[PDB]
C-alpha cells in the first residue's frame, strides 16, 4: 500500500486497473485512497563456475529493490536485479555468462584484492569489442601485402530421430476396459500416430536430400596426395576398416550418447 | 508483474546496439567493403564508390566525372527518406 | 589440383602467378591448417554441441512422456489395474476417464512439440542442402555464407544426425598505406586504370589488384581514355609507358 | 493437485526459457558481426558526400 | 480450474513458441547484414 495521488470520484469507493485490479481503496475512516500493489515474487536463479574451478556461487532474483529482499558484500543491484557476493569491477571484458541489461559475470581472478587472487565472481558491464582506430584521408589507401588460410569448423544439425508410439498402449497399457471409453473419444490416436509416421518419412527424405546431391559414386583416389597438398584425413583410408575419415572416425567419438 | 508474469530485459540495452551501428555506418564509410574480409583497410570514398559502379557495369570515369551531381542526388535522397520517416508512416507497421 | 586453385584465385581476385609462384608455401600452409582442425576437434573441445544439443531433448522429450506415464492425472491409482481392481465399474470408469484424458493430454504435449522440433530441423536441413550445393560444388562470391572473407573452396564431414563443413577460406593481411590519386593527368588527357588501383610508393607510381601489393608499370591496355583531364578530382600529373612506343 | 500433475510447469518454464535465450542469441547474431568497434570519424563528410 | 488454466497456459505457450517466423526473419537479417551491409550484391531484388 502506498498513498494515492490520482483522484477519484466522490461518491466513488474502489477503483479496478484495466485489469481490474484493484489500484487503490479509498480509507472507509478517512475517505483518502490508497494505491495498491502486489509486491516482489522473484524467481531464483544461481551463476556457477565450473565445479572444477571453485565451489563460490552467486544468485539473482529479478524482483528486487535490495532492501526488499531479506539476509551480501556490495549487492550490486542492477535493473536485472542485486546480485549476493561479486562486486562491481569498473574494467570491462568481453561478456561471461550474461546477467543481462549490461551486466556480464566472470569467475576472475579478483585482482583487486592484491595478490591473494581469490578469483572472485566479479559483474561487469561489458565491451563491444576492441576499440580500433582509423583516419580518412582522401588520399590515402591501405593494400594488404600476406595471404593467409584459416579453415573453420561450422556445424550445421540436418535430421532427427525418427521415433514412433502406440496410441492404446501409451495411454491404457493392457485393460480391455479401454479402448471402448478410449473409441469413444473418436478417432485421435489416429492422426496422432499418422502425424509422427509424416514427420519420420520426411526426416528421411530430408537426409537424402542434404546428402545425395551427388551424380554417381566416384572412386577414392589411391595416392592421397595431390600436386603437394595433403588430403589423407577427409579422404576415407583404404587401409583402415571403417572405410570414412580420420576426422569422422574423431567426431563419432567426441559427440557424447 | 501480474499473477505470475514476468518481462526479462534484453541482454543487449538499445545503448550498445546503436553503438555497433555506428561502427558499422563508420566501417562502411573509411573501410569499404573489405572490413568484412578479415582485417580492415582504409579507402577513400571516391575509391570506394568507383569500384562499386566497375562492380555494377559501368566504369569508374563515369562516376568521377559526375561525382558532384550523384553526391547531391544521394544528399537529397537522404533528406527525403529523412522526412518521409519524420511523417507519420506505416513502415514502422 | 594446382589448374582449380589457381582459376579459383581467379575467382578472387588474386591474379594467376600468385598461386602459381608460392604454391609451395601456400600448400605448406594448407596442410598446417588441416593439422590444427585434427587437432581442434581432437581435443575434448565441444564446439559440436549445435549437433549434441538436438538429441538432447530428444532423449529428455522422451523422458518427461515415460515419467508422465507413471503420473496419476486425478487419479488414486496411477496404474489402471489397480483402478480396475478397487472400484465399482460405474465409478472406477470415472477414474479410468480422468486418466485417460490426462495421459491423452500428455499425447498431445508430446506430438505439438515434436511437431515444433521438426519444423525447426526442416529449416535448419534445407540451410544443410543450400550450404552443400553453393559451397561445396561451386566457388562462391557471396560473402559470410561459405566462410569469413573470400570463399575458395569448401568440404563437408558426415557426424551423426548432422554435417560439418570445413571451409578454405582467404585471408589477406599485413596492411601497408600508399598514396594514391583517382586517375592519372598523362599529356593533358586522363586515363583511368582498369581491375586495379593506382598506388605511389615514394618514388614513382604503380597499377596494383587489391588483395596483393603488385606493382606494374602503367600501360595504354592497363588503362583506358576518358574524358578531359580538368573534370577529374584529384588528378595527378604522371606518364604512361607505352611498350610499342 | 498440481503436485498430482506431472511436471507440466517444468515443460512450460524450460519452453519459454528458451524462447528468450533464442531472442537474445538472434540479436546478437544480426548485430555482432564486426571484430572492433570503430571510432566515429569526427568529419561527417566525406569527398562531397 | 486446474484442468482449464492448464491447458489455457498450454495454448498460450504453443502460440509464443509459433517465435520460429521471428527466427527465420532474424536469420535473414543475418544474411542481409552480412552480404549486403558488409559487400556489394550481384544478386538481385535482395537488396533493394
Ligand atoms: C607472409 O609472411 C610469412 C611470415 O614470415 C612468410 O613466411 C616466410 O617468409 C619468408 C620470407 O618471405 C621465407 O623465407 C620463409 O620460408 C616463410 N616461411 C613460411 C612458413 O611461410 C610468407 O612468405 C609471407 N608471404 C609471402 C607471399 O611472402
Ligand atoms: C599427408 O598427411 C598425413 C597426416 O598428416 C601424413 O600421415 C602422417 O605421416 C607422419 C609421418 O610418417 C606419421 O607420423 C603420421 O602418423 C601420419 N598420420 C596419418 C594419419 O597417416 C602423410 O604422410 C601425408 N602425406 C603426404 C604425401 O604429404
Ligand atoms: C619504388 O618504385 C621504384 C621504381 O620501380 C623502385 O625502384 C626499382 O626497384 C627495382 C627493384 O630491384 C629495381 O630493379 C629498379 O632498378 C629500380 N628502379 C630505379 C629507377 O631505381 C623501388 O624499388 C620501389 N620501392 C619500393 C619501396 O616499393
Ligand atoms: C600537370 O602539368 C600541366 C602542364 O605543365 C599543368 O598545367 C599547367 O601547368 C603550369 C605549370 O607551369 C601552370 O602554371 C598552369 O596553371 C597549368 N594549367 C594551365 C596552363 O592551364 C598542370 O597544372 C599540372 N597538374 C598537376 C596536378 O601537376
Ligand atoms: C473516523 O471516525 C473517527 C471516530 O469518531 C473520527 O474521529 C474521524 O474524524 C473520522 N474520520 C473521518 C470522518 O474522516
Ligand atoms: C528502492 O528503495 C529506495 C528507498 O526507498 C528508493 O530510493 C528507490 O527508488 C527504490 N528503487 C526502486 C523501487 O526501483
Ligand atoms: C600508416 O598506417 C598506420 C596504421 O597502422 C597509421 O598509424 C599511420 O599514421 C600511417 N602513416 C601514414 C604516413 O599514412
Ligand atoms: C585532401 O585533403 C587535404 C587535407 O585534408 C586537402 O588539402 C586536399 O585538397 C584534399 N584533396 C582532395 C582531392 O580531396
Amino acid at each position: 500500500l502506498t498513498p494515492s495521488s490520482k483522484r477519484f470520484q466522490p461518491f466513488q469507493q474502489f477503483g479496478r486497473d484495466v485489469s481490474d485490479f484493484t489500484d487503490s481503496v479509498r480509507d472507509p475512516k478517512t475517505s483518502e485512497i490508497l494505491d495498491i500493489s502486489p509486491c516482489s515474487f522473484g524467481g531464483v536463479s544461481v551463476i556457477t563456475p565450473g565445479t572444477n574451478t571453485s565451489s563460490e556461487v552467486a544468485v539473482l532474483y529479478q524482483d528486487v529493490n535490495c532492501t526488499d529482499v531479506p539476509v551480501g558484500n556490495n549487492v550490486f543491484q542492477t535493473q536485472a536485479g542485486c546480485l549476493i557476493g561479486a562486486e562491481h569491477v569498473d574494467t570491462s571484458y568481453e561478456c561471461d555468462i550474461p546477467i543481462g541489461a549490461g551486466i556480464c559475470a566472470s569467475y576472475h581472478t579478483v585482482s583487486s584484492l592484491r595478490s591473494t587472487s581469490q578469483k572472485s565472481i566479479v559483474a561487469y558491464t561489458m565491451s563491444l569489442g576492441a576499440d580500433s582506430s582509423i583516419a580518412y584521408s582522401n588520399n590515402t589507401i591501405a593494400i594488404p601485402t600476406n595471404f593467409s588460410i584459416s579453415i573453420t569448423t561450422e556445424v550445421m544439425p540436418v535430421s532427427m530421430a525418427k521415433t514412433s508410439v502406440d496410441c492404446n498402449m501409451y495411454i491404457c497399457g493392457d485393460s480391455t476396459e479401454c479402448a471402448n471409453l478410449l473409441l469413444q473419444y473418436g478417432s485421435f490416436c489416429t492422426q496422432l500416430n499418422r502425424a509422427l509416421s509424416g514427420i519420420a518419412v520426411e526426416q528421411d527424405r530430408n537426409t537424402r536430400e542434404v546428402f545425395a546431391q551427388v551424380k554417381q559414386m566416384y572412386k577414392t583416389p589411391t595416392l592421397k596426395d595431390f600436386g603437394g597438398f595433403n588430403f589423407s584425413q577427409i579422404l576415407p583410408d583404404p587401409l583402415k576398416p571403417t572405410k570414412r575419415s580420420f576426422i569422422e572416425d574423431l567426431l563419432f567419438n567426441k559427440v557424447t550418447l | 508483474k501480474f499473477n505470475g508474469l514476468t518481462v526479462l530485459p534484453p541482454l543487449l540495452t538499445d545503448d550498445m546496439i546503436a553503438a555497433y551501428t555506428a561502427a558499422l555506418v563508420s566501417g562502411t564509410a573509411t573501410a569499404g567493403w573489405t572490413f568484412g574480409a578479415g582485417a580492415a583497410l582504409q579507402i577513400p570514398f571516391a575509391m570506394q564508390m568507383a569500384y562499386r559502379f566497375n562492380g555494377i557495369g559501368v566504369t569508374q570515369n563515369v562516376l568521377y566525372e559526375n561525382q558532384k551531381q550523384i553526391a547531391n542526388q544521394f544528399n537529397k535522397a537522404i533528406s527525403q527518406i529523412q522526412e518521409s520517416l519524420t511523417t507519420t508512416s506505416t513502415a514502422l507497421g | 589440383f594446382a589448374m582449380q586453385m589457381a582459376y579459383r584465385f581467379n575467382g578472387i581476385g588474386v591474379t594467376q602467378n600468385v598461386l602459381y609462384e608460392n604454391q609451395k608455401q601456400i600448400a605448406n600452409q594448407f596442410n598446417k591448417a588441416i593439422s590444427q582442425i585434427q587437432e581442434s576437434l581432437t581435443t575434448t573441445s565441444t564446439a559440436l554441441g549445435k549437433l549434441q544439443d538436438v538429441v538432447n531433448q530428444n532423449a529428455q522429450a522422451l523422458n518427461t512422456l515415460v515419467k508422465q506415464l507413471s503420473s496419476n492425472f486425478g487419479a488414486i491409482s496411477s496404474v489402471l489395474n489397480d483402478i480396475l481392481s478397487r472400484l465399482d465399474p460405474p465409478e472406477a470408469e470415472v477414474q479410468i476417464d480422468r486418466l485417460i484424458t490426462g495421459r491423452l493430454q500428455s499425447l498431445q504435449t508430446y506430438v505439438t512439440q515434436q511437431l515444433i522440433r521438426a519444423a525447426e530441423i526442416r529449416a535448419s536441413a534445407n540451410l544443410a542442402a543450400t550450404k552443400m550445393s553453393e559451397c561445396v560444388l561451386g566457388q562462391s562470391k557471396r560473402v559470410d555464407f561459405c566462410g569469413k572473407g573470400y570463399h575458395l573452396m569448401s568440404f563437408p564431414q558426415a557426424a551423426p544426425h548432422g554435417v560439418v563443413f570445413l571451409h578454405v577460406t582467404y585471408v589477406p593481411s599485413q596492411e601497408r598505406n600508399f598514396t594514391t590519386a583517382p586517375a592519372i593527368c598523362h599529356e593533358g588527357k586522363a586515363y583511368f586504370p582498369r581491375e586495379g588501383v593506382f598506388v605511389f610508393n615514394g618514388t614513382s607510381w604503380f597499377i596494383t589488384q587489391r588483395n596483393f601489393f603488385s606493382p606494374q608499370i602503367i600501360t595504354t591496355d592497363n588503362t583506358f581514355v576518358s574524358g578531359s583531364c580538368d573534370v577529374v578530382i584529384g588528378i595527378i600529373n604522371n606518364t604512361v609507358y607505352d611498350p610499342l612506343q
